[PDB]
């Protein structure tokens, strides 16, 4: 027999942060009665994220659950498809001026914040600061390093001295980081926003030293972060429940289909790996 | 009949592929025969897929739904474009259906090679 | 035995005018045991044209005749394609700074100026003319827009009173000029600067009449052009040799293939067809 | 024998497909084992491609050839990428390489369909 089809598009496809929401989208899929099928571009791109969200528009799936890259950029998708009967979530970056049912995923704004709070605990109320974001123009990039700014802006004097990206690529993040440790003077800590920026920047400590000159605060809870946390490279990750972001999403669409009725952020340090 | 089935999911492809070259004709200068194969053409498209969904096991399924439903979205693009088209219309009325029906029309052509490449496979 | 495959990319496929272009180029091509694939997009587009170009460029094909719909933007991948050892031809529409070894077809600036002589000769030094071309921002168009202006500025006080766009489709030439027609108090003449915007303005007048109170100069010798020109709808019309550049093109790039070694506008009037 | 030629067409597609997946994991990650299996599969493309030459007719002939020079073009980039990858340069210096052996690939998927289009048309 038959199963409804979700379609779930992703940031990046290959990268281990979108392989856990698969694996909870999967648990989700398969705990009601559906199939997912599992989406994304190589490199990130808007333009090729809403070429597969019109594919799927076309295809009339059952539900749709989409990363949204750029602010206003997926409005006029997701209302198109919202019209034709599709249920729409949307998934770890909002759309939120858009008809979708649902945003399952980080208050990105306020993860900013809580990264500034455990930033001052870092290194205290003084200091230099540079960040290093996956994508200058993507969306929950931006609303990370605005809840950071404005954070250690009302409360402390740290100086953000230098801002440049990765594109969220883990070899770019290694070689923005090692340019942006040249190039400044008495840079004391790093905040890296998007999953594989942490581990390209230890490398880039690494390699420098600059163990321990440069603290580094980054994102997510991959392998090689968690690591770097119990070797000292990284003093602190902010953890998103990915694979609770799949599973919630698949349900609300499963929800919706069947006629039935924000996710926080946590700071992890060696004490706690 | 594996074999058989590649052949209906090629010609399939044909159908859509002169199905959409016709309606650009069509927009593009208005001679009623094009309309008139861009129309049949779509019909034999829809029906075969139909046939081909009578017999579909587990997988092809799961194509064969998305590969008709994307069909459908065609039809309805490229029919609201001629809508638009025959009342005379700024073309910018019609751009974005003219351009989506250019779109939807390559999905198929995916699907459907897709198709193929699963029937080759038994 | 398998022959060179030339590649050669229209502005748009289907037209009429690229039809004999094409014919041209296979007069050309089995003269010289060559094979032509010929290209285009069916709604007018530069980023269309540039993957065609790319595709060929790839595929190392023996020789490239391609269309410029926009200029400088061609320039990247024309010279790749130089370098890489294609002979590259640009045809109807030229990419001056570029390394093309050759531009066959008119001079689009020049054909302007004709028009403008031929324009002042139809209606005389004083009125009002307004203007259809065939997309706003399409090279070969502005040039004849530019070449047409200079002209009747320097030689006539012909007022220019609206300038809008075709986009060089046959139903958009007659809405455009209908609602020109509208909108346009007294106006004596329309300049139309595209192969189907003659075809176009001509419907739009003889459906309001002003047959005759505006005159018709447009672009190209298509079969109703010229019975336009018969029954009096259109008075005069710019006429390409066509057929000749798409068979110029394909010789020099046989010729550049084998180590061998601006096509002039005519006016056609009613006495003339 | 027509259907063995467009088994090895389909069997031409995946080794370019896969090539192409690896590749892109090999470059976002550096698992070398990616990289091996990138380059197994461009091998294997080649030489059946060569294969296929041998045996051609007059118009697939011209198909064989733009599709294995479009390979060779696939390779040439992906080459280039990997290179500027491995040196640890800025994505900046390998963007191009890197979009151009991703569209070179799907070029080579579009003379792949079209070939096994035509070989099922005896
Ligand atoms: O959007 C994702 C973000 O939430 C995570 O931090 O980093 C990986 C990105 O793909
Ligand atoms: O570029 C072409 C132009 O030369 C002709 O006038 O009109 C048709 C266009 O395609």
């Amino acid at each position: 027999p038959i199963k409804p089809k979700i379609v779930l598009i992703s940031h990046i496809k290959t990268n281990p942060y979108w392989l856990d929401i698969k694996a909870g989208a999967e648990r989700a899929a398969k705990e009601r009665g559906a199939v997912v099928e599992f989406l994304g571009p190589t490199t990130a791109s808007t333009e090729d994220g809403l070429k597969l969200f019109d594919m799927a528009t076309s295809a009339k799936v059952s539900g749709i659950i989409t990363y949204v890259q750029e602010e206003g950029q997926y409005k006029k998708k997701i209302n198109s498809a919202m019209e034709k009967g599709i249920p729409v979530v949307t998934i770890d970056s909002d759309e939120e001026d858009s008809n979708r049912i649902a945003y399952v995923g980080t208050d990105n704004v306020l993860a900013g914040q809580v990264a500034g709070k455990e930033m001052v605990k870092q290194i205290g109320t003084s200091g230099n600061v540079a960040i290093v974001m996956g994508g200058k123009n993507v969306k929950n990039q931006k609303e990370r390093v605005e809840g950071f700014t404005q954070y250690i802006k009302s409360n402390s004097n740290l100086k953000i001295v230098d801002t440049d990206s990765s594109d969220a690529m883990l070899l770019e993040a290694e070689i923005i980081t090692r340019k942006i440790l040249n190039r400044n003077d008495n840079i004391n800590a790093l905040f890296c926003t998007s999953a594989l920026d942490g581990i390209g920047a230890a490398r880039a400590v690494k390699d420098l030293n600059y163990k321990d000159r440069v603290k580094i605060i980054c994102f997510d809870d991959l392998d090689d972060t968690l690591s770097n946390i119990r070797n000292g490279l990284v003093s602190a990750t902010i953890v998103q429940k990915s694979n609770e972001m799949g599973y919630r999403a698949v349900n609300i669409i499963m929800d919706k289909i069947e006629g039935k009725s924000l996710i926080d952020v946590n700071v992890i340090n060696k004490s706690d790996v | 009949s594996m074999l058989n089935n590649m052949l209906i999911t090629n010609e399939i492809k044909q159908h859509v592929d002169s199905s959409l070259d016709n309606f650009n004709q069509y927009i593009l200068n208005g001679t009623p025969s094009k309309k008139e194969s861009y129309n049949n053409e779509v019909i034999l498209a829809k029906q075969k897929i139909g046939n081909l969904k009578k017999n579909s096991d587990d997988v092809n399924q799961y194509i064969l739904r998305d590969l008709d439903n994307t069909l459908d979205s065609y039809i309805e693009s490229s029919k609201n474009t001629i809508s638009a088209y025959e009342n005379k219309e700024g073309y910018v009325f019609y751009y974005d259906d003219f351009v989506a029906a250019k779109n939807i029309a390559s999905y198929c052509d995916a699907y459907a090679s897709t198709l193929m490449q699963n029937f080759l496979e038994a």
